């Protein structure tokens, strides 16, 4: 079960993803043409990067019961909810009184991963994903933070 | 030969253990309480009071 996640990052965050996620060597595009190379998974060439600049990177994120997930919900068959961070789902004690786990993602939006014993396809995972908020209003906000830097 | 042969020399017993215990408890208590009270009261009284007076 493997997700893919696209995203915009700032300088910082962009720095800090390709580190924990190591890139050998490759080249970063910004939002507004700044770019950014990393060679031998260290920083070498940097334009001229402003405040706010956007660079899209796709990490995947994979749902299995072996690994950790960072942020689950978990109901006993009893009808206890609780909050579990950063464990596998095997790393319950009792997996056993179980009964459903929703993932978290951080806007506060759960989508089932867990039910009736069994992980959830990843197709019923994308339906979920695109179901579990449908009515979310982002604010709108532009700023260009830019503009052609040479004399021309 | 070498170090080992001590341990046959001395009778040596190396005793080990692992208890890994796990224990969940579930309990659900539900109470109802209902209460009813009727009460009466009545009092009556009586006064007398009499002022005679001289000036």
């Amino acid at each position: 079960l493997i997700i893919k996640h696209q995203m915009k990052l700032h300088l910082n965050e962009l720095v800090d993803w390709a580190w924990r996620n190591g890139v050998t060597s490759e080249k970063f595009h910004s939002n507004n043409g700044s770019y950014v190379i990393f060679d031998h998974s260290a920083v070498v060439e940097t334009y001229i990067i402003n405040k706010n600049d956007l660079f899209n990177v796709t990490e995947e994120i994979e749902i299995t019961l072996d690994k950790p997930i960072d942020y689950f919900l978990e109901k006993d068959m009893y009808g206890n909810y609780r909050e579990h961070f950063g464990i596998a789902i095997n790393d319950l004690l009792f997996l056993n009184t179980t009964v459903n786990i929703w993932l978290v993602n951080d806007d506060n939006s759960h989508i089932l991963i867990y039910k009736d014993g069994k992980l959830i396809d990843e197709y019923m995972y994308h339906q979920f994903e695109y179901e579990a908020n449908q009515n979310k209003h982002i604010y709108p906000n532009n700023k260009a933070s830019g503009t052609y830097p040479h004399k021309t | 030969y070498g170090s080992d042969m001590y341990k046959y020399i001395e009778q040596v017993t190396d005793t080990q253990s692992q208890d890994l215990g796990k224990a969940i408890e579930n309990a659900i208590e539900q109470g109802q309480t209902k209460d009813r009270q009727q009460d009466k009261g009545h009092e009556e009284y009586k006064d007398y009071e009499d002022t005679i007076t001289k000036s």
